[PDB]
DNA sequence: CTCAAGTACTTACGCCTGGTCATT
RNA sequence: AAAGACCAGGC
DNA sequence: TGAAAGTACTTGAGCTTAGACA
């Protein structure tokens, strides 16, 4: 009965399907929760699920409560027959039973229609499993043959067969990926007040020092000003490291991968040496500072006394040194860990040994390892991606690897600088100024009439403003063209884009010269009607004798004019931008992350724009669009606009997105190696025959990859 | 088989009762090789001479004698794809064709007759290769299969009363696919034919038994509706390898 | 993008020939004697005759007189300058002739609307 | 073996082809002879063809067998002996009270302005055959034979079947237009009602037809090689059962 | 390069360990004199492992740098990973 | 409209002066942060039939190391720049005896214009920049990392430290937007410093060819 | 809006302009025939195409056994209780899930949307 | 002579088991 | 028997 | 009965002129 309003960006059918899917998914989730709540502790399904050996909660839901909605190609079961799913159903039945929602569970048994719909649903998984494997294997082979010769030389510089430098140090830190673990910086995020309370080592208290430090060391700490100066220097260096971290890690992501687990070995030192937190420690804080400073010298990724070598070593070990100084802070040692001196020495020794073990072994075949570590998750990745829709999984990985000139769904996320970021009206204004709106999108109907004299007005409603306009010293006396093009502008589309007839007429004049008459109904009416003629006459001259053959009679000339206006008018926005979406993100990667006056990380919900089709240059040039955060998923235009290093970063981001979308994790060094070998020769080298054989490698290297005889002929 | 097009491989709504949904090979040929359902029958072919002769005898109009001005309201008549003419009273023509096929006087039970009401076309197919399955016939809200038919079939031995006599009695009808498009089926008679909360009242056919949609290998599965469909497919493809 | 130059050439060649011979036809008329038009001798807006601007000024004057016999303003002497200033504002805000006329007609309605709203037509 | 159903009209839409909507009819004549002769009737998308298309999407064209490239639908209709545009429209459009479909078929009429005679239409088609005839009459004969025999043989093959062919082609164009209006759903290839199954019967028939044709060809060759003497002829040594067996 | 100014890791890579153990085991199985004393060890692989643990393997590893130079590290000079 | 072109000119001038500052040329601090109103007052608002004619918007700057080489920014008035325009503008170029200058095209250049631009390498060097490309500072984008142009001594030290021949380094074509931004010719090496989530900071060197 | 045909050669009439009198003329280019154009309009384009479907809806659709029918909404003309309903059933119909009812019972054929 | 807009090549998982058939 | 093709099947 | 795409080729087009000074 048409009470369902269309959600913006979706047709009424799309919104209806979304509502039905939401209802059915909520029902299935509620039934699954109710069923799992009813399982006793002795239930074997629950015993298997909680152990994680096999099965899941949705498996118990399907077995016990409800199988759930069956989907074909990411949508509810289609109408294979004429507007009906099966002959048993009436035509145009969108109910849950007719469209494939299985009310029964596996235990209860499916009804025949539900059985057939479940067969259709399982056919999707069967086809995906059978068909994605070939393309995944081909992708793995291409990646391998691209990276097969990339290796870590004995100076730890990652180089290919031609000794060309791919990375100065493997993983940009020079260490292998087997020994690293996840760790928290614990310096990035803490409120400035909390940071100072946690890492300052306030020695003025004279009671906390007695409680935590031994009685002998308290007098030494207080009396000597050199102790206090060194401690304040340590805290200043830690604050500088905090600033460096906040520069390196926006969005406040404190989970990082580092070679050795500081907290775990601190705990091991506590247990090995029988450390009692209830008692004051015998560890001198200056001894902690000196041990940290000395240990930082023995953790060498880049050896050498050159200033270049010193800077390379500092940059390679910067993050790990920051984390180590954060965890090995004097105040943390005295307050939380309470480590003893001998325990601290043993901990330093273990840190040095484990970090030296974690260093990547020269001679390690890093290229093939990274290619396999990239291709292996592709096997478990779905071939399908199914209201912004972006290609994910194997097809998106293929698009990124080949750098397809025309991606299937090229999108361009947009961030807003000023008040448009927060206010919805200005965000909609930017939306309308970015979305391509030609004349056809706004006019309701257009027609070509015949008006031999303007005052005639063969259309009745136009008499008023027509007799208003032609009663001035105008060109009516001469042969005003009797052919009239009358267009009707749709009020809804008129006000949706905040367009007005003055803007449209200005665009018409700019595009078609001053020799085209445009007359409109200054709104405040009932039909946003616009009248346009093709006035040329002959400037009041003698008739017309022997007119040129290609006169293009005004009726069909008006035909061409109307077609050109309806097709290529570009009233607003930027071309190759089919549709722009607008929403407030709930995920932190698209949220605005700022540093408060307290130093904390807070996320602001600001309107962002996702576009179908990409034009990065003009969108970035556009007013009030954030030039720093705006980016697109396709790589070719990023190469043509922002450069090659921006391509490196954006390609790394796209690969990380397509890999971690399903929740999987792949160590960063493999992604970095792939992006570096693609962005190495200065241009976007594709992982394929054209680009792998375009390198200046050996002919026998190329002849093993997809060309053989051709490469040997060229050689 | 090397083609990556995943659309032809998909199980279609159009395969209901026609091809077994669960049973299909695994590998590069999934979905592209299909085995017949239990009740599925292939049209063998027939010469469309008697149907054309009856249509000529049943009024209608040829294309050579037709007036192009009076063809808009009338319904086109197609026989084996060729256009033979138009008819101004599709309802009675279809009713008489159905009666003749039910009693098997001029039209054999293999021939399929379709009335596409929205598009005003009537298609009659006598071609070979069409896939069809038998279905019970429903008049009003009651089956045409009565107690006496079952009583005579119980004594099928030494009676000379068989499936052919049941079909010739106008009780069961062979309905192919594109005629199944214009049919409305009932799953079981004791549930969907009797009066309840009104869903449909224009039932014209009722399935013999829903288990007939399964193939030869998928029919041996006990309680196949309690299984995940991929596992039914696996068991179907594996039963051919069972040893005995 | 290829069709853009194609359509531009086609349109320009098929409507240029429509102009015919002797395409000079400018004959810019100066303000005759007493045009109440600030910067009247202005060629910024092509094909905007001085008499057309005078006609728009008279239309604005009739609108202001209708507002006068709906709200009882001071007199007509200041209304003449009011109409002149409104016409000059519209002229500055306009770039092409038809847009200028459209803006002139848009003001006239606003006025009449205020007269229907019975309120004086303020700035 | 699965295959598309023969002698019926299908409408499909390709995503990147120069055709917006394509109608085809895989046609075979009673399975008596020839594998299949299939005909396409399509609409030329939206991109301009130089000077005529400036509307909602039109220019229906045909792809005849043994013709290298497209042929306008109105030219093909005129090649069947239908000169006046009203008769062609009556065959294509069944009711003239619907103006939108007429508006869409209008520029197809506009293209065939130049060709206004049946014989010149036949020459237009014949000049676009497999090989252009040197003389006008050879092209006329070739085009007439292609239109009569190979193009849509299921409706008719012999002589006066021209009216039936025109009616069926009009039905094809009507279905294509109905797809263009969106009044009919695009036909689904995977819909099994559009598929026929070639079992032992049809497969062995297709085999035996060609095999018996080869047997007859060999018999003719032997007869020709043995008749030049003029002595006599005997069938028993002229037949090689090895062929069929 | 010269013995002075050697730049590689003093740790021996696992690949160097594997290859040196294989080579030493092959030499031992081909009647080469054993360096460490053997306590009833008939298997050359365990003999080579014991030799490595005692840093007595008479092999120097020539580490080729990517620029074409090389550096000679004795197994005793390299410090065992295990 | 006219205000749109005024904002376009202001943004282009701001980006151009930031570009000149990044290349080591003496740019006053006030000029780098120039508000739209300040630029409007300085150059006279509307450019169409107004004070700024796209001439006298040109910028002359001097390099910090030596004030003699200088650099002098360009703004042709024509939508498409031709041989005559660059010819008279090079007559100015030789009159002022400077060598380095830019090119700010509205839409595009004739092929003869490009050929004449590349004709003299040693005498005068001129770089062609589109109007659209200057509407944003690509170096300020979050994807683009910090680029530093290395002197010849730094390049020699870098090659001696890692014992690399010149072609063994990673490459960056001279047509790269960032390479064009710094006006880098073939044979130079750009030092690239980008943050990493494994090491914290990573320095990459890209030879320009 | 529509298409008019010649009466001599039955070809299509194209719009022509009568220069001497300034009236719209429909002149066939196959011959010399010219006729007065009554509507004075040539081309109408409803790109948003707010077209009514009931003009494209045929009455015999009510004979379909596969279509649902309710007695809730009666006929406006004949007041018959039972009526068959269905959706747009048409492509390019924008976004429309509205219901098009057709009255059952013979010879009625009435249709209405709500 | 010299730029964008049409026509040709070239490739689509890893094995593993077997059975059949026409040429040689 | 040799390599060639085809087919079916396992993961 | 229904690839899909990337790359290496061609081919056509096609744009003011005037003499003095310069
Ligand atoms: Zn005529
Ligand atoms: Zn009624």
């Amino acid at each position: 009965n048409n009470e369902l309003e269309p959600t913006p960006g979706n047709t009424l059918r799309q919104t209806f399907e979304n509502q039905v899917n939401r209802i059915l998914n909520d029902a299935r989730d509620k039934t699954g929760s109710s069923a799992q709540k009813s399982l006793s502790e002795y239930n074997n399904f629950k015993s298997m699920v909680v152990s994680g050996a096999k099965g899941s909660k949705i498996n118990i839901s399907q077995v016990i409560a409800v199988v759930g909605q069956q989907n074909v190609e990411g949508k509810r079961i289609p109408f294979g027959f004429k507007h009906r799913t099966l002959p048993h159903f009436i035509k145009d039945d969108y109910g849950p039973e007719s469209r494939g929602f299985v009310e029964n569970s596996y235990l209860a048994g499916l009804t025949p229609t539900e059985f057939f719909f479940h067969a259709m649903g399982g056919r999707e998984g069967l086809i995906d499993t059978a068909v994605k494997t070939a393309e995944t294997g081909y992708i793995q082979r291409r990646l391998i043959k691209s990276m097969e010769s990339v290796m870590v030389k004995y100076d730890a510089t990652v180089r290919n067969s031609i000794n060309q430098v791919v990375q100065l140090r493997y993983g940009e830190d020079g260490l292998a990926g087997e020994s690293v673990e996840f760790q928290n910086l614990a310096t990035l995020k803490p409120s400035n007040k909390a940071f100072e309370k946690k890492f300052r080592f306030d020695y003025t208290n004279e009671r906390a020092l007695r409680r935590t430090l031994q009685e002998d060391l308290v007098k030494d700490v207080l009396s000597n000003a050199h102790i206090q100066n060194e401690l304040e220097r340590e805290f200043e260096r830690m604050r500088e490291d905090r600033e460096v971290l906040r520069v390196i890690f926006p969005t406040g992501d404190s989970k990082v991968v580092l070679p050795c687990n500081l907290l775990r070995m601190i705990w091991n030192a506590q247990k090995i040496f029988h450390i009692n937190p209830r008692l004051p420690s015998d560890l001198h804080p200056i001894k902690v500072v000196e041990g940290v400073k000395e240990l930082s010298k023995k953790l060498v990724i880049v050896n050498g006394d050159d200033p270049l070598s010193r800077q390379a070593q500092e940059n390679a070990t910067l993050l790990f040194n920051i984390h180590l100084r954060s965890t090995l802070c004097s105040r943390r040692m005295a307050e939380e860990f309470r480590l003893s001196g001998e325990a601290f020495d043993w901990l330093l020794g273990e840190i040095e040994s484990k970090f030296n073990q974690a260093i990547a072994h020269p001679g390690e075949m890093v290229g093939a390892l990274a290619a396999q570590s990239l291709g292996e998750p592709a096997t478990q990745m779905t071939l399908n991606t199914f209201a912004k829709n972006v290609t994910l999984g194997v097809p998106r990985l293929k698009e990124l690897i080949n750098i397809s000139k025309k991606p299937k769904t090229p999108s361009l996320t947009v961030f807003l600088l000023g008040q448009s970021a927060r206010d919805a009206e200005r965000a909609k204004d930017i939306l309308c100024r970015l979305e391509h709106t030609t004349l056809r999108k706004v006019t309701a109907n257009t027609a070509i009439y015949y008006d031999p004299n303007p005052q005639s007005t063969v259309v009745a409603e136009d008499q008023e403003w027509v007799n208003v306009y032609y009663e001035m010293p105008d060109f009516d006396v001469a042969r005003i063209s009797p052919w009239l093009l009358r267009v009707e502008l749709d009020r809804k589309h008129m006000t949706d884009r905040k367009l007005t007839m003055e803007q449209i007429a200005e665009k018409i004049n700019a595009g078609f010269g001053d020799d085209l008459n445009c007359i409109f109904n200054d709104d405040n009416a009932e039909k946003l009607v616009l009248r346009i003629r093709i006035m040329n006459s002959d400037e009041n001259k003698m008739q017309e004798e022997e007119e040129v053959v290609d006169k293009m009679d005004d009726d069909v000339f008006l035909r061409c004019i109307e077609s050109n206006m309806l097709t290529d008018m570009t009233l607003q926005g930027i071309e190759q931008i089919s549709k722009v979406y607008m929403h407030l993100p709930q995920t932190d990667n698209k949220k605005k992350i700022i540093i408060t006056e307290d130093g904390e990380f807070k996320a602001l919900q600001e309107w962002i724009l996702e576009t179908d089709g990409v034009s990065l240059m003009r969108v970035l040039s556009e007013k009030d669009v954030d030039p720093v955060r705006t980016t697109s998923n396709d790589i070719v235009e990023i190469f043509t606009v922002l450069g090659i290093e921006a391509v490196r970063k954006a390609l790394e981001r796209e690969l990380y997105h397509v890999i971690s979308f399903d929740g999987s994790y792949v160590n960063y060094r493999h992604l970095a190696l792939l992006c570096d070998t693609m962005t190495c020769r200065g241009h976007l080298m594709a992982i394929t025959r054209h680009g792998v054989n375009r390198q200046d490698t050996g002919p026998l290297m190329k002849c093993s990859f997809e060309e053989t005889v051709d490469v040997l002929m060229e050689a | 088989r090397d083609g990556k097009l995943a659309k032809p491989r998909q199980l279609h709504n159009t395969l209901w009762g026609m091809v077994c949904p669960a049973e299909t090979p695994e590998g590069h040929a999934v979905g592209l090789v299909k085995n017949l359902a239990l009740m599925a029958y292939i049209s063998v072919g027939s010469q469309p001479s008697p149907i054309l002769e009856f249509l000529e005898e049943w009024s209608m109009e040829n294309l050579e004698e037709i007036s192009p001005a009076a063809i808009a309201d009338a319904t086109k008549i197609f026989v084996n794809g060729c256009w033979v003419g138009i008819h101004k009273d599709p309802e009675q023509l279809m009713n008489t064709l159905r009666k003749l096929r039910r009693q098997m006087d001029i039209i054999v039970s293999e021939v399929s007759m379709i009335r596409d009401i929205r598009e005003r076309e009537i298609r009659i197919y006598t071609d070979a290769g069409r896939i069809c399955r038998p279905l019970l016939i429903v008049e009003k809200q009651k089956l045409l299969l009565k107690k006496r038919h079952i009583d005579q079939l119980k004594e099928r031995e030494y009676n000379n009363y068989s499936w052919q006599d049941l079909v010739a009695s106008g009780v069961v009808e062979y309905i192919d696919t594109l005629e199944e498009e214009t049919v409305m089926l009932a799953m079981t008679p004791d549930d969907l034919q009797e009066k309840e909360v009104a869903y449909c009242s224009t039932y014209t056919h009722c399935e013999i038994h829903p288990s007939m949609i399964l193939g030869v290998c998928a029919s041996i599965i006990p309680f196949p509706d309690h299984n995940q469909s991929p596992r039914n497919t696996y068991q179907s493809a594996m039963g051919k390898q069972a040893m005995g | 993008e290829a069709h853009k130059r194609e359509w531009n050439l086609f349109y320009q060649k098929q409507m240029q020939l429509r102009k015919g011979k002797d395409p000079k036809i400018e004959e810019f008329v100066p303000p005759d004697e007493n045009c109440p038009l600030k910067e009247a001798s202005s060629r910024r807006i092509p094909r905007l005759t001085v008499k057309a601007r005078e006609h728009c000024l008279r239309l604005l004057e009739e609108a202001l007189s209708s507002n006068r016999q709906s709200t009882r303003t001071a007199d007509e002497a200041d209304l003449r300058a009011k109409a002149v200033e409104l016409e000059h504002e519209t002229f500055r805000n306009a770039k092409v002739a038809n847009l200028y006329k459209a803006s002139v007609l848009k003001k006239v309605a606003d006025i009449h609307r205020a007269s229907k709203d019975g309120q004086p037509y303020d700035m | 073996q699965e295959k598309m159903a023969t002698n019926t009209v299908y409408v499909f839409a390709k995503k990147d082809s120069k055709y917006a909507y394509t109608g085809e009819c895989r046609s075979c004549l009673e399975n008596s002879s020839r594998p299949t002769s299939t005909i396409w009737v399509s609409m030329l998308a939206r991109g301009g063809q130089g000077a005529k298309k400036s509307a909602i999407g039109q220019r229906i064209v045909a792809t005849l067998p043994y013709i290298k490239q497209e042929v306008p639908i109105i030219i093909v209709f005129r090649a069947l002996g239908f000169v006046s545009d009203r008769d062609i429209l009556e065959h294509i459009i069944y009711d003239f009270e619907d103006p939108e479909m007429m508006e869409m078929v209008k520029p197809s009429l506009d293209e065939a302005f130049v060709i206004q005679e049946q014989n010149v239409a036949l020459n237009f088609i014949g000049s676009r055959g497999a090989k252009p005839g040197v003389t006008k009459e050879k092209r006329i004969k070739y085009a007439k034979e292609v239109l009569q025999k190979e193009m849509l043989p299921h409706v008719g093959v012999s002589d006066f079947c021209e009216t039936k062919k025109a009616y069926f082609l009009g039905y094809m164009v009507h279905r294509l237009l109905l797809a263009a209006l969106g009044r009919r759903e695009l036909d689904d290839r995977d819909h099994y009602g559009n598929k026929r199954l070639d079992l032992a019967g049809p497969l062995l028939a297709f085999l035996f037809r060609g095999m018996f044709k080869n047997l007859l060809k060999e018999v003719r060759i032997y007869a020709q090689k043995f008749i030049d003497r003029g002595k006599d002829f005997n069938l028993e040594l002229a037949i090689k059962t090895r062929i069929i067996s | 390069q010269a013995n002075q100014k050697r730049i590689t890791t003093p740790y021996m890579t696992k690949y160097e360990r594997a290859r040196v153990l294989g080579t030493r085991a092959l030499q031992i199985a081909m009647c080469a004199p054993v360096m460490v004393e053997l306590e009833g060890e008939t298997d050359p692989l365990l003999i080579a492992m014991k030799e490595l643990k005692a840093r007595k393997i008479p092999i120097i590893i020539r580490r080729y740098l990517p620029d074409g130079s090389y550096e000679d590290w004795g197994v005793d000079e390299l410090i065992i990973t295990d | 409209d006219d205000e749109e072109e005024t904002y376009r000119l202001w943004k282009i001038r701001k980006t151009i002066m930031q570009l000149c500052h990044d290349r080591g040329y003496l740019v006053t601090q006030d000029e780098l942060d120039q508000t739209l109103e300040e630029f409007k007052a300085q150059f006279g608002d509307k450019p169409s039939e107004g004070r700024p004619r796209r001439t006298d918007l040109t910028v002359l700057v001097a390099h910090n190391d030596d004030p003699t080489d200088q650099m002098f920014v360009f703004f042709p008035e024509e939508p498409k720049v031709g041989i005559k325009t660059i010819k008279v503008y090079c007559q100015r170029m030789q009159e002022e005896n400077i060598t380095r200058a830019l090119i700010v095209v509205q839409q595009g250049m004739t092929p003869s214009a490009k050929q004449s631009l590349v004709d003299m390498a040693p005498k005068y060097i001129l770089e062609q920049f589109l109007q659209q490309e200057l509407l944003i500072n690509i170096t300020e984008h979050e994807l683009v990392p910090e680029h530093v142009v290395m002197t010849k001594e730094e390049v020699t030290e870098l090659l001696a430290r890692y014992k690399l021949r010149e072609n063994q380094l990673p490459r960056i074509q001279a047509g790269d937007p960032v390479a064009r931004y710094f006006g880098i010719k073939r044979g130079q090496v750009v030092k690239i410093i980008r943050p990493s989530e494994t090491a914290g900071r990573y320095i990459t060197y890209r030879l320009v060819q | 809006v529509g298409i008019r045909f010649c009466q001599e050669c039955n070809n299509m009439l194209y719009p022509k302009e009568d220069k001497e009198n300034r009236i719209l003329l429909y002149a066939c280019r196959n011959c010399d025939y010219q006729q007065e154009a009554d509507n004075s309009c040539i081309y109408v384009n409803k790109i948003t195409h707010e077209v009514d479907e009931l003009t494209q809806i045929i009455a015999d659709v009510s004979q379909d056994p596969t279509l649902p029918r309710t007695e809730d909404h009666p006929c406006q003309k004949c007041g018959h209780k039972e009526a068959v309903f269905f959706q747009s059933h048409s492509a390019r119909a924008e976004d429309a899930m509205r219901l098009y009812y057709v009255c059952t019972a013979p010879h009625c054929g009435h249709r209405w949307t709500e």
